[PDB]
């Protein structure tokens, strides 16, 4: 019926009137702040930590903790649902950690759903403006579809990375803040296949199946040290914590930046493509507004903890150490493509100063934060030593 | 000076554990904590209120101390004790297969825990172990569940039955 | 040169061959089934356009609640009563969303074949989106609402009752702790399947029932995302049903899984719905007999069947110990009100009337109680009666399952009255019924949760509350209450003259 | 107070008994779409014809409009509000044009929004990832802050064009398109002044003061031309038609082409400068999306009119050749800007066939809409002459 049939306590006459009656005449406390009782990073309580902090029912025995006793359900075994024996790091609070750019689910899926329809429009111009007319064919077929086409499963995996980290971290504001650094990555992942897709569409001839990049990934040598850095941090880590900051803070800010910008951002133009560079756009995006929340956890937080300073820092240099390594061998593996690129398109002399870029930026990014020692010479010459 | 949070007997394991700065004592003092005061075959329930805010003081202290007096490749295939991480993972699991039944198979698992749990071993092989040692006691334990009747599972438990009511 | 672009589907056409083989390709987690690599999802989604149909559902809600809602002061004109409950649904519910994060992301982690990892993955987005989304239910009613207190602190306050540890078991614990897969049927199998879903839509009917217009907006919003879980859900069982060990060990999982869900949603749903509320909409028991008898138990889990899925066995009893199980629990929450984190109220004359009509025998029970408690001045702060004091004195132990968390009073309760009790190297048990007695017997190391008594054994209530931060901005005035009315409010120290010690009921049998 | 003092109808219990007894048992008519009576460009009404079509009260007289009699007041003199005499071209009804994109304000602004924050994201992770690195300094400092800053001015030029058309348009669907046709004129020309003054804040020494690219407009010699025909078709044109035809469908579909993405487009890659080709983007997007609207109404309403078709081609055609010198003296001194190039950036053949790319793009997407007879060897060739 136009009018309906359920009757509404807020509109109906009988049932609201008796509601009105029930009422008090003020409300029984003028503490309305669904969020007061927490500490704020920063001067005034933000709505992303009224609705996030303290959403996990840690006991006190857990750092930063407000409930107490053992969890009601645990593993066969014994295992806590959440402890403290999930990660070698330890701290006064877990619940310290601040993303420096407030992301909540709303904002986050604000922006990147901004970013879908953005791309949407984009792709429609970019095919009725004809600007891949402009574009090399070599470079399109071998470097973009081939390589670039390849680097999926490198993002891919350290997606997955974090998987584990999505079920073990021990605390909310680090819970999400992790999701949504690998969330990101997946994204990215998709967006090279987005891209691939795209070309098939306008190049006649052209394949996006993933059946030519992934046998270059499986099966190449260009990144053949590459995955091997990555099947491990994915699958051969344990410690949520190791894999969120040996992920963001050494492999993919090292190998990463350097394949993403020093690589494609930086010759795609040269070869009429700015296609590519379109997406490695928001792949650079997402990078800085992860880096920002990689720095406030393991450094501000964690690499400066009140309490537990000395330690942290040693274990994660530690890990700087133990992928340092790994990430160096993958980087080298890389430089056998620069032989790959048609006589002329780039001499050593850049490759030094961009692969010098990779490493000076992780170096004020990074490493100098927990006091890790690092010589960018003996790095650039190492990774060097495998190039054409 | 009673609490659910600050309480005198917590205040008392702090100063205790304080007075510790010898990665020596401090990582055999967490195994026996762990010996007498966790899981159902601990040795005692009087922590049971504050036993779990206690061995994670005390984890702490040994964690700090083993990071001092560890080298990184120690740090993280060198058990506290000295013993080789891998090893022992590989031990407990090819017993853990070997278990006749889901009563031994539980007494491996547990057994395991209250001794190697971080920060005694390094996580990473921790996990590992608590991945396979878990899919092994799961497997038993879960093979014919209910077949048997409780009054002989009782006894199998070896439970002291204090009372038992049933209308039905 | 026409316009052209790529879609969802189009990329995800090669999602699945996004994973590659190599040694250590496998879960890190506990299990004893194998999900087979080659499983399929059955929405076809990228980050992107997830983002973008979720953010779509954001700007309505938000849109409705800044604006219209709050123009219409939709956050004051609710009834009290229900002011009060949605303290517990909204936070009580978040806690299920929170680690439901975790348990996808442990499910996401136990997949192989790259499209279950992303059906999970997109769960774990949404699980995120929805713990937000009950946060802002309370945010919104703390700022807006005729009594902020417990809205306003929930996440710590709740601790000091003993309703919250088995909120605690079925919807955090449950969800993440033991084989990824029964963790599944926890959450997904059954939680979502059976007892989420359904009650998130009749929480609006309630709520709209008593004036609540913010929470239909709010989780009618979350409802649109229960699909993708239910089927993440199905295709739990379908990725193992090929599996011979699944033959072996799915429906023991899952029987433990349905009879812990139903353990603590049978009575305390039942008694948020009949007892926190004013206008009522249907009785418990015809809502539960239709969910989980011919929906889940039904049609749901007929569909199942093929792949070697079977009713719980549990389930003919459970039907047993459910009829009065709502209402036996309301006297323990009444009786324990200032450990609580909201405002309890009576039944008055119109809804005693409500219950006996659709629960024959009702007042011969618990009506007379309750009058006999009011009249003793249950409501009134200069009474000094509790009616955990009437517990004490007409000797009426209340005890706490071991397992599920869930108080119970056998020596009262019109429900199931049964009672194991043991003890195993130095410490007592207490057990309601013979599923959870096997769960421990079985398990022992996985149920070791102190009880409330446990912890307060000893302790002087007052204390207890005061330690919990039980207290209302002028830290005089208690949260909880015994009433709903705007005066006579309870205070710490009314309470503190009262002297109530805790005492563990268990160590009566020495 | 906490309930307030205001009593709303709907709530009230009072106040909304009343309201629900005076309440009909059903609605009065079952028609409950608003616009039924509007002929549907598609399968079904569309929320943007409903909301829009004949919200301009026109009278019969004016072709299409479903009102009667003269204006209540017009122009001293006699000039009507709105009249057939404002054009030259006629049509059986002015409410045909549909905008391809429905773009109602709502969508219209939703987009754009996206746009904004999308290219606030942008510009942190840019600097942030530090970018400008790699962009060669004179490519920066001459080329962007002194060219492509002045074209700001031309675009602006195009947007002021639009304001005649904002008032005298003889429908609501034409007002509408012209408006956001104008509107994103604007908008680029603040985006190539919010890049300007982006560099000046990453970039030490850059001034973002128009004045330089102000003097490059008004007195310069690259631009000469192009200004004139700017000024030319903002001010000498008062039909409203001539305007919005002439500057889509002839200038900038040519000179405006050529410019953005045969220049700058596709030089600035070259100059590992990714900055530029980002704001391009959108104003390519931005003139796909407009080509739409503008082919709809010029071509499918106007030019293919049931009565008046033969007339308004002859019209446009007229139009055409009027614009189309114009056009020709501002690419041929734009020629000039090559010779301001390092040495090597580029050659004859690569514009010339530039150079026929944008010609060949507007014999098909245009020209050949009205049987315009365009001869591509003689444009460029007549272009091709200020190749200095
Ligand atoms: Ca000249
Ligand atoms: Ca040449
Ligand atoms: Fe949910
Ligand atoms: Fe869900």
């Amino acid at each position: 019926s136009m009018l309906g049939e359920r009757r509404r306590g807020l509109t109906d006459p009988e049932m609201a009137a008796v509601i009105l009656k029930a009422l008090p005449e003020a409300p029984l406390d003028g503490n309305n702040k669904m969020g007061y009782f927490v500490t704020p990073r920063w001067k005034r309580l933000t709505e992303y930590e009224a609705l996030t902090v303290y959403a996990q029912p840690n006991a006190d025995w857990i750092a930063g903790g407000l409930d107490w006793g053992d969890w009601t359900q645990k593993f066969h075994g014994g295992r806590p649902s959440w402890g403290n024996e999930t990660t070698e790091l330890r701290t006064v609070d877990w619940f310290k950690h601040r993303d420096p750019l407030r992301r909540w689910h709303a904002p986050y899926v604000k922006d990147k759903a901004e970013e879908w329809r953005y791309t949407d429009r984009f792709l429609q111009g970019y095919s009725a403006d004809g600007q891949i007319r402009a574009m090399n064919p070599t470079w399109r077929d071998e470097f973009i579809n081939r390589y670039w086409g390849a680097f999926l499963f490198n993002e891919y995996g350290l997606f997955n990375a974090h998987s584990q980290g999505a079920r073990e971290a021990l605390s909310d504001v680090t819970r999400v803040s992790l999701a949504f650094w690998g969330f990101d990555k997946i994204d990215i992942a998709q967006m090279i296949q987005l891209e691939r897709g795209f070309l098939a569409k306008i190049v006649p001839g052209f394949d996006e199946s993933t059946a030519v990049p992934k046998a270059e990934w499986t099966n190449g040598e260009v990144y053949k040290s590459a995955r091997l850095a990555v099947e491990g941090l994915w699958q051969e880590v344990f410690d949520w914590n190791e894999s969120a900051f040996s992920v963001h803070a050494v492999y993919d800010a090292l190998f990463g930046q350097f394949v993403r910008r020093e690589f494609f951002q930086r010759l795609a133009p040269r070869f009429g493509d700015n296609l590519t560079p379109f997406f490695i756009n928001q792949a650079q995006t997402y990078f800085q507004i992860a880096k920002q929340g990689v720095q406030d956890l393991y450094y501000n937080c964690l690499g400066d903890d009140p309490e537990f300073s000395d330690y942290n820092r040693t274990v994660m240099r530690n890990w700087t150490g133990k992928w340092l390594e790994p990430t160096i061998a993958a980087l080298r593996d890389f430089m056998g493509l620069f032989a790959k690129l048609p006589a002329g398109t780039t001499d050593k002399e850049e490759i030094t100063a961009s692969l010098y870029r990779v490493v000076d930026d992780w170096i004020e990014d990074y490493a100098s934060r927990i006091d890790f020692k690092a010589d960018r010479d003996q790095i650039v010459k190492a990774v060097l030593a495998g190039l054409k | 000076k009673l609490g659910i949070h600050s309480n005198d007997t917590r205040d008392a394991w702090v100063n205790k554990i304080a007075q510790l700065n010898t990665l020596e004592k401090a990582a055999e003092m967490l195994k026996q904590f762990r010996m007498d005061h966790t899981t159902p075959f601990r040795n005692s329930y009087e922590l049971d209120n504050d036993y779990l805010w206690i061995e994670a003081k005390l984890e702490e202290k040994v964690a700090v101390l083993k990071a001092r007096a560890f080298n990184e490749v120690d740090f993280r295939h060198k058990t506290a004790f000295g013993e080789d991480a891998k090893s022992v993972l590989d031990g407990t699991v090819a017993k853990m297969n070997a278990a006749k039944d889901k009563w031994e198979a539980e007494k491996i698992h547990i057994g395991f825990r209250q001794a190697y749990k971080p920060p005694i071993m390094p996580v990473n092989y921790f996990l590992d172990g608590e991945r396979q040692l878990g899919t092994r006691l799961m497997e038993l334990r879960n093979l014919n569940y209910y077949d048997t009747p409780l009054e002989e599972l009782r006894k199998q438990r070896g439970v002291r039955v204090v009372h038992l009511q049933s209308p039905h | 040169r026409a316009p052209t672009s790529v879609n969802a589907q189009e990329v995800h056409r090669w999602l699945q061959s996004f994973n590659w083989d190599f040694k250590n390709n496998r879960t890190k987690y506990a299990t004893k089934y194998k999900m087979a690599n080659e499983t399929k999802e059955q929405f076809k989604l990228i980050a992107k356009e997830y983002a973008r149909m979720e953010a779509v559902k954001d700007e309505r809600q938000f849109g409705s609640l800044q604006d219209a809602l709050t123009r219409l002061n939709a956050g004051v004109r609710v009834h009290p009563k229900w002011n009060e409950t949605m303290k517990v649904v909204s936070n009580f519910l978040e806690v299920g969303e929170y680690n439901a994060i975790a348990a996808t992301g442990m499910l996401w982690d136990s997949a192989q074949a790259a499209e279950q990892k992303n059906g999970y993955l997109a769960q774990v987005l949404d699980e995120i989106r929805h713990t937000h989304q009950c946060a802002y239910v309370n945010y919104y009613f703390a700022k807006n609402g005729q009594d902020p207190a417990g809205h306003n602190d929930a996440r710590r306050t709740r601790t000091i009752g003993p309703l919250w540890k088995g909120m605690k078991r079925v919807f955090s614990d449950g969800f993440i702790s033991g084989d990824a897969v029964e963790c599944s049927l926890n959450l997904q199998l059954v939680g979502e399947a059976c007892f989420t879903n359904p009650l998130i839509v009749a929480v609006t009917e309630w709520a709209a029932a008593n004036g609540d217009e913010i929470t239909p907006t709010v989780f009618l919003s979350i409802e649109t995302d229960e699909l993708r879980h239910m089927a993440n859900g199905y295709q739990t069982v379908v990725s193992i049903a090929n599996d011979p060990a699944s033959a072996k060990y799915l429906n023991t999982d899952l029987n433990n899984a349905f009879w812990t869900q139903q353990k603590y949603f049978t009575p305390v749903l039942g008694m948020l719905f009949e007892y926190g509320s004013k206008f009522k909409v249907e009785p418990w028991v015809k809502t539960w007999d239709r969910w989980v008898y011919e929906d889940w138990g039904g049609i749901w889990i007929g569909r199942l069947g093929k792949y070697g899925v079977e009713s719980p066995r549990s389930l003919k009893d459970a039907k047993q110990d459910a009829y009065w199980a709502h209402h036996d629990l309301y006297l323990l929450a009444y009786a324990l009100w200032p450990t609580g984190f909201f405002r309890l109220a009576l039944p008055d004359q119109e809804e005693m009337e409500w219950f006996e009509a659709n629960y024959p025998g009702w007042y011969d029970h618990y009506g007379k109680i309750y009058e006999e408690w009011r009249a003793r001045g249950c409501e009134d702060p200069s009474s000094g009666f509790i009616p955990l004091m009437w517990f004490i004195e007409n000797n009426h132990p209340i005890y706490i399952d071991r397992v599920s968390q869930v108080p119970f009073c056998p020596s009262l309760a019109k429900g199931a009255s049964t009672l194991r009790v043991h003890e195993y190297n130095g410490e007592m048990h207490t057990f309601s019924d013979q599923w959870g007695e096997r769960m421990w017997l079985a398990e022992p190391e996985r149920y070791e949760c102190q009880n409330i008594f446990e912890q307060y054994e000893g302790r002087e209530l007052s204390e207890v509350i005061a330690e919990l931060h039980g207290l209302r901005s002028d830290g005089k005035t208690l949260i909880a209450q015994p009433h709903v009315r705007g005066d006579k409010l309870w205070t710490l120290d009314d309470i503190k003259r009262l002297n109530c010690v805790f005492k563990n009921p268990v160590k009566a049998f020495n």
